[PDB]
């Protein structure tokens, strides 16, 4: 009576009633059975066998391998991102940035790579076309269909259509870091792992991944919670040969019983199952409460034009030398909780977008695009108080990140008309990096002024990463895309300014001209 | 002025006069957090200070603003704030400057020295010098170097010291206050100021009350002071420095202690967990305490326990489970809160936990085991104890919903 | 008791199933006065093109419904229209034809006040369905009346209608007008939920033997029960989809699936009657009726399974037995009772098919529930509160510092305009959970029409949409995002837009969007009327609540680029003021945007503006 056991039932049938698990094992039983054979002696004769089929309304591929050592062939390669035999760079996390897969698997899937390399850019055109692609194996033909399959999804965007991995009683393919890399994720969707129920595998460095379809004479169910498959699973590496054929032919009969599944599994699926929906659920009306603390720091940021330092610098002064109470919950409140939970809402929906269409939809990608241009300049003034160099490239949290290049991707789509004659007041500048540069800069003026000894060859390239930073701020304020705080009296900004002046020298200054002739007091303001 | 100024004050009852010219020791425009006046009128009014503060309040003498949940029925005051207009304030200054034309008969005396210059008064030959004030503020300036004049202050029950300095030396003259129940340092410069001569306090045998605002002490160093009939400790956004000899029966009447908005106390003193008398400890917004060292347990007599809004707190001592007397648990604000002490439901006297926002708070099993249990939280928070429920003995989920408003912003 | 439910006694029974059967003689229908009572029955077709039309290219013969002539036929917020067999409409429509009579003869007892009913056997029974609410939307939504509700009784009647359809008559209350009895082996109310090309090589073999007026010539076991295995087969694959997307759980490998499922969308319309030996079920609800047709047609023995094939075609002429021997049977109301367990065990039903169909009724538990949560929060008084604050505190204040609370929350001085953003946020959090709820539908299909509602969700909408305009344009949004009536307009004031609408156009039998079109024609703005459609594009001069920002995007620009939208804005502002949607006392004040722009524009035009009383200079 379970919604998961429902589910789950009801999901093994429509796989089988599917075809899919027919159309993949008639074509690996082609491997060793081959239908057209010819008998010339002229055209008769370990390592990776593979065939292509580009059916009609499908391209299936076979990958098959010779059969499993079982006594002692597990064997672990630990792949790192920056690792450059590493296939999968895609695949590592800042939480899980290395994974290990069993080297035979990996190992049959790279020395062939080649010749299956050109298969990929066709594969994914064939989905690019709307066309399904399978890719499937049996034993350790299934682990190497699974990491091509693996290989084929470096990109997830939610628009294109993405290959179905099947496997016959394949063995465990990565270890627990791959596990909770692909965990609820996009990927780990695209992966039916076909095992008998009476399959057991040893699980205590190797940890299942993606679906499972686990079959009794009665029936299938299909097993999405890795947990549960563990549990149904683990054994102590009790394999046993199944001959498939006749596991799908009795799947085919369907004439399935009662209790196929422990009751206390299904329970805890349903468990984890529901806490991940109410997860969802809270994610959702938490965001207004994370509006609420932005409206909260709209008056903050108000109130601090209005004594004239600015935002971020309040921000950095009250937090190196605390002296207010309302500062204190700005920063350890609202701040600190919004970034728990905008940090979430990314890692998130990378794992799972939100809709058909997009990453994130519009109340989280607008939101997040405004908190991004709103409290980034926090997290740099902490950044830089703490004495770290270099924000932009080697600084910035993940999420900002992503926040950033996903509003930018769907900017580009988006009909708008900026006003050059709008007051800019409440412009959040669109560079969220912008009080880095400042600050850059900053360090780099203390550089030439209290560095003595210091080479002449540096001493220009600090020179131009000055005139450079100059130009950079010439051309935000040009293109009206910095808020005009910059401008307060006792902002950084206005400080690196003061101490700019006195060591730039003769050369057009746009800058100079509008600086010294007050024009920034315009800056931003109309009738 | 206006006809409700004078007029107002004109009709006052006795107390709530008093209470008025009281207000003449504050700062214009300063934000007092009532927890300040309620100790001042404290040792003269006892409890019913709060109801003179709204008294006041209802009739427009000064105002009140809640900054957070301000339930004042448990005793905590941290989360008001009391402004009065400056032109009610400048009337009290005057009030209390025509009730005595000799300054030292002046029943509230209100001594200003700005850039070192002290008034003619202290300067003068006959000594000794006497005052007779019972209420006695002293507000310095931040050039202010500490200099002070000798003088007797039989009289004085409530001391307010309002300093802008950096460094600030109490002067020796409070050491004359035998009868001084009440102790007010507020510090209202940009830097903490370093408080010293703390030892004028140490032999004051009626005082009751100390409050430092904004000040740099050695909290360790507190017991050794000794302040054996000492019944309230309050420390407010205050520096902490590490560090004299050891006192026997050292604050042997502590009753109270809050601290709040202690942005460098990493750990609580050991010495608050020895204090057997104390009724209430409150820790709150102090944002780099990671932990509450587990001695905290030999507290036999606590009765409230509040750690809140502490946002780096990330669990409880489990040795709670030894406070026998706890009646009322705050842990509100702690949105990493991760979980309530294994043992929680032992307590027999335990009436209200308080967790509005500790969403990621799990809740032990033990909890089943507490019975006529109020627990006031949010929606969200709420809804782990909508399941335990069903199973629990007249369990009250009280769900408190925020009034969101700028008042903070008056301490910005 | 059989009445309570299904409001029809048995003696209209008998008569309905007697006019099927004399429908069969006839040319499409056939017309029967019994006293006060009028039965159109429609005759059945059993050829192919009359179940998968010949030019409709999709995989199950579907068409979407025209929304302009069933304006009802849809989902209110979201806009999608009900889908519905393209050959049963055209039937539908060679009937309506003003070359027949049905139309004079329908007009002629609803002025008599007659009862009308639409029957019809198998795929008459199809066009009765449709027929019936052809009539809904043309005289029942238009002034209803006891005297002029239809009733519908359909035999063995094939599927019609998508989930869309069948919500449709749920959130009109018009699903108490249908009853459709079907014997419990009976093909024909399967035979649509399989895929064109699983069927076509038998469908009309079977077909033919399904018609009683049939040669017979060949009798083939092998088509029968081919037909049958595909039909049950393609079934088998609809209700495990349905299985899996009952709770709005997350879907995944399901999705990873859809790319290799093609599934029909039919869907139960109407309350269904099953009917064995012993049993006469009703069910309304459409999910657990799905789930029936499959359950309930099922073998327990290899034997029984040879034999199934063909009782599910002679079951399709059970109808007689079955009006005959409505008093012999067991009669009781699946959605009712505590334990459905003997019940569906008398029908056939699996263990687990008692959990789908269980589960299905309970999920409608669920929505009933979901509803009475909402409604508790609505009721609440702090929710009703920030209403009130935001309607008797900020607006009259904000009016008497002579901008208005647009503009007032727009320049965010003061404390009080802080308040008026968070209550703003409070209550977007509040509705945009009641529109998660529509969009995965989870709440009843009677939620959309349920006026209390409505009338929230437009108080709100009018008070509150202007406010969230201001926070858009006060901080830029439209600079980075672009016009708030394309990208930046929450989902949640739509909704409640369209659901005011319909509720106080349906009676008149006209969309708003035609109304909008009607009255921008008799503005004489005297362009080409695809050129102003074209200029009116995203305007929202479409609604009151949408009014600051059409004066947002047409402000400061030269008057000439704008002299459409300007005149249209007026000319709908007259209206707005009338019913509501726009404050009077708010848009004219000297602080208001919308007045300084206007003074803004040149002199002819304002001479000749109606609005030109209203404010000076």
């Amino acid at each position: 009576e379970s919604s998961s056991s429902l589910k789950g039932s009801a999901l093994g049938k429509l796989v089988v009633t599917s075809g899919l698990l027919h159309s993949s094992w008639s074509k690996i039983l082609e491997i060793h059975n081959p239908p057209y054979s010819n008998h010339d002696p002229g055209l008769q004769v370990s390592g990776l066998e593979f065939q292509i089929h580009r059916e009609e309304k499908f391209t299936l591929v076979v990958f098959s391998a010779p059969p499993i050592c079982r006594s002692s062939s597990s064997d672990s390669t630990l792949l790192h991102v920056k690792d450059k035999e590493n296939p999968f760079p895609f695949l590592c996390s800042e939480n899980n940035p290395s994974f290990s897969l069993h080297t035979p698997a990996f190992n049959l899937f790279t020395s062939a790579s080649t010749s299956l390399t050109y298969l990929k850019s066709e594969l994914l055109q064939t989905l690019k076309s709307e066309k399904p692609v399978i890719i499937t194996g049996a034993a350790l033909g299934g682990s190497v269909a699974s990491l091509y399959t693996l290989w084929l999804l470096e990109t997830i965007e939610p628009t294109l259509k993405r290959p179905l991995c099947i496997t016959f009683g394949s063995p465990l393919i990565g270890d627990a870091s791959l596990q909770q890399i692909l965990e609820n994720s996009v990927r780990n969707s695209c992966f039916l792992h076909v095992v008998s129920a009476q399959t057991r595998i040893k699980m205590d460095f190797f940890k299942p991944f993606g679906t499972f379809l686990i079959c009794f004479d009665s029936g299938c169910v299909c097993i999405e919670d890795h947990v549960a498959v563990t549990e149904l699973l683990n054994g102590v590496h009790d394999s046993g040969l199944v001959d498939y054929s006749q596991v799908l032919n009795r799947l085919d009969q369907s004439m399935a019983d009662s209790r196929l599944i422990p009751e206390d599994v299904i329970k805890g699926i349903e468990k984890r199952a529901e806490m991940k929906n109410l997860r969802f659920d809270m994610m959702f009306k938490k965001l207004n409460d994370m509006k609420i603390s932005m409206a909260y720091i709209e008056w903050y940021k108000k109130k601090c034009k209005e004594v004239k330092i600015g935002y971020y610098d309040r921000f950095k002064t009250q937090l190196a030398f605390p002296s207010k109470e309302f500062d204190i919950n700005i920063k350890n409140h609202h701040k600190s909780e919004l970034n728990r939970f905008w940090k979430s809402v990314v890692e998130e929906v990378e794992r799972r977008p939100q809709s058909d269409a997009s990453i994130l939809k519009r109340r989280f990608l607008f939101s997040g695009n405004n908190y991004r241009r709103m409290i980034e300049p926090l997290d740099i003034a902490e950044y830089y108080l703490e004495g770290r160099k270099e924000y932009r490239t080697t600084g910035r949290s993940h999420h900002y990140v992503m926040l950033e290049k996903w509003f930018g991707m769907e900017s580009i789509l988006i009909e708008k008309e900026r006003c050059k004659k709008r007051d800019l007041s409440d412009l959040l500048t669109f560079d969220s990096c912008f009080w880095a540069e400042v600050e850059d800069s900053l360090i780099v003026i203390n550089q030439l002024n209290t560095t003595v000894g210091m080479r002449d060859d540096v001493r220009e390239v600090l020179t131009r990463k000055l005139v450079e930073f100059e130009g950079y701020v010439w051309e935000i304020i040009t293109k009206r895309e910095v808020s005009p705080e910059i401008f307060l009296e006792e902002s950084s900004f206005m400080k690196w300014w003061k101490e700019y002046k006195k060591i730039k020298g003769f050369n057009s200054s746009y800058l100079t001209e509008f600086m010294n002739t007050r024009k920034y007091e315009s800056y931003g303001k109309s009738q | 002025m206006n006809s409700n100024s004078i007029q107002s004050f004109d009709a006052l009852p006795h107390n709530l006069r008093e209470c008025f010219l009281d207000m003449a020791s504050f700062l214009e425009d300063q934000r007092i957090i009532a927890s300040t006046i309620i100790d001042l009128w404290s040792a003269s009014y006892g409890k019913e200070g709060m109801n003179n503060l709204q008294d006041l309040a209802s009739r427009n003498l000064l105002k009140l603003l809640p900054i957070g949940r301000n339930e004042y029925e448990d005793g905590f005051y941290n989360e008001l704030l009391v402004k009065q207009d400056n032109v009610l304030r400048e009337f009290a200054i005057n009030q209390c400057l025509k009730e005595s034309s000799s300054i030292f008969e002046r029943k509230r005396l209100n001594l200003e020295i700005q850039d070192n210059k002290f008034p003619n008064w202290c300067l003068n030959p006959k000594q000794p010098i006497v005052i007779n004030a019972s209420l006695f503020s002293i507000s310095t300036d931040d050039s202010f170097a500490s200099s002070w004049f000798e003088m007797d202050c039989p009289n004085v029950e409530a001391l307010v010291l309002n300093i802008s300095s950096s460094n600030y030396a109490l002067p020796n003259f409070i050491a004359t206050m035998k009868e001084l129940k009440v102790v007010i340092i507020i510090n209202h410069g940009l830097e903490p100021a370093k408080l010293t001569n703390l030892s004028c306090l140490s032999s004051l045998p009626n005082l009751k009350r100390i409050r430092f605002e904004k000040v740099s002490i050695s909290l360790l160093d507190i017991p050794k002071l000794g302040l054996k009939s000492l019944e309230k400790l309050s420390l407010w956004f205050c520096h902490v420095v590490d560090a004299l000899e050891d006192v026997s029966e050292t604050l042997q009447s502590l009753q109270e202690i809050e601290i709040d908005y202690c942005y460098n106390l990493d750990e609580l003193p050991y010495w608050i967990s020895q204090v057997v008398s104390l009724k209430k400890l409150s820790v709150t917004n102090c944002n780099k305490l990671c932990r509450v060292i587990e001695a905290i347990g030999d507290l036999r007599d606590l009765e409230t326990l509040r750690l809140s809004s502490c946002a780096s707190l990330l669990e409880l001592p489990e040795t709670i489970d030894r406070l026998d007397n706890l009646r009322f648990l705050d842990v509100s604000g702690g949105f990493q809160l991760k979980n309530l002490p294994l043992e929680i439901g032992k307590l027999k006297k335990l009436e209200k936990i308080s967790m509005k926002d500790c969403y990621r708070c799990e809740l032990p099993d033990s909890v089943k085991n507490l019975e006529n249990l109020e627990v006031k939280c949010d929606e969200d928070t709420a809804f782990l104890w909508k399941i335990l429920k069903p199973e629990m003995k007249n369990l009250t989920i009280t769900e408190e919903k925020t009034e969101h408003n700028l008042n903070l912003l008056q301490l910005f | 008791a059989f009445e309570a439910l299904t409001g029809i006694n048995g003696d209209l029974i008998t008569r309905s199933w007697s006019a099927s059967k004399q429908a069969y003689l006839t040319e499409r229908y056939h017309k029967e006065e019994a006293g006060a009572v009028v039965i159109f029955a429609f005759q059945p077709s059993f050829s192919e093109k009359d179940f998968f039309d010949p030019d409709n290219k999709s995989s199950f013969g579907e068409i979407k419904l025209n929304r302009v002539q069933f304006p009802c036929m849809r989902k209110i917020g979201k806009g999608d229209v009900a889908t519905v067999n393209e050959a049963f409409l055209k039937n539908l429509e060679a009937i309506i034809d003003p070359r027949t009579s049905f139309q004079a003869s329908v007009e002629m007892a609803v002025r008599s006040r007659k009862q009308i009913v639409f029957t019809g056997h198998s795929s008459g029974g199809a066009t009765a369905i449709l027929a019936t609410v052809w009539y809904l939307e043309k005289y029942f939504i238009r002034n209803p009346n006891v005297y002029l509700e239809p009733r519908c009784v359909t035999f063995g009647a094939p599927l019609v209608g998508d989930s869309i359809f069948s919500h449709a008559l749920g959130r009109e209350k018009w699903s108490r007008f249908f009853v459709n009895f079907v014997s419990r082996f009976d093909i024909v109310p399967r035979i649509m939920l399989a895929r064109k090309a699983s069927v076509e090589e038998t469908l009309p073999h079977v077909l033919a033997q399904l018609d009683p007026r049939k040669s017979s010539v060949q009798e083939s076991e092998q088509r029968i029960t081919e037909f049958y295995t595909r039909v049950m087969r393609d079934t088998s694959t609809v209700a495990n989809q349905a299985v899996c997307e009952l709770t709005g759980s997350a879907e995944a490998f399901l999705e990873t699936l859809s790319s290799f499922l093609e599934l029909s969308p039919y869907r139960p319309a109407g309350t269904f009657v099953f009917s064995t030996e012993k049993r006469l079920v009703a069910v309304n609800n459409s999910d657990a009726i799905l789930q029936m047709l499959f359950y309930t047609s099922q073998a327990s023995d290899e034997q029984e399974w040879s034999l199934i094939p063909f009782r599910s075609i002679r079951d399709h002429h059970s109808y007689e037995e079955l009006v005959q021997s409505m008093g012999k049977k067991l009669f009781n109301h699946l959605d009712g009772e505590n334990s459905i367990e003997s019940t569906l065990n008398d029908l056939g039903v699996s263990t687990r098919g008692r959990q789908y169909v269980q589960a299905a009724l309970e999920e409608e538990k669920k929505r009933v529930e979901n509803q009475k949560k909402i409604i508790q929060v609505i009721e609440q008084e702090r929710f009703l509160k920030k209403l009130a604050w935001i309607e008797d505190e900020y607006k009259p204040k904000c009016q008497a510092h002579k901008n208005g609370y647009y503009d007032s929350f727009k320049v965010s001085n003061e404390e009080n305009d802080f308040k008026a953003n968070v209550k703003r946020a409070e209550l977007a959090g509040v509705f945009d959970e009641v529109l998660g709820l529509m969009k995965k539908c989870q709440l009843p299909d009677e939620f959309e029409g349920d006026i209390d509602w409505i009338k929230l969700a437009t108080r709100y909408r009018r008070l509150v949409e202007p406010l969230d305009i201001a926070n858009y344009h006060r901080h830029l949004k439209n600079e980075d995002t672009g016009p708030y009536m394309k990208r930046g307009r929450p989902t949640r004031y739509i909704y409640a837009q369209r659901g005011y609408e319909h509720y106080i156009l349906k009676p008149n039998g006209m969309i708003a969007e035609d109304v909008f079109w009607n009255k921008v024609n008799g503005l004489n703005l005297g362009l080409q009327l695809e050129e102003i459609q074209e200029t009116l594009k995203n305007s929202g001069s479409e609604c009151g609540s949408c009014f600051w920002a059409e004066v947002e995007e047409l402000k400061g620009k030269p008057y000439e680029e704008v002299e459409v939208r300007v005149k249209t804005l007026e000319g709908m502002l007259g209206e707005w003021i009338t019913d509501g949607e726009v404050d009077d006392k708010e848009i004219f004040l000297e602080g208001s945007t919308f007045r300084k722009w206007w003074i803004t524009l040149p002199k002819n035009h304002k001479s000749h503006s109606p609005l030109r009383d209203y404010m000076m200079d």
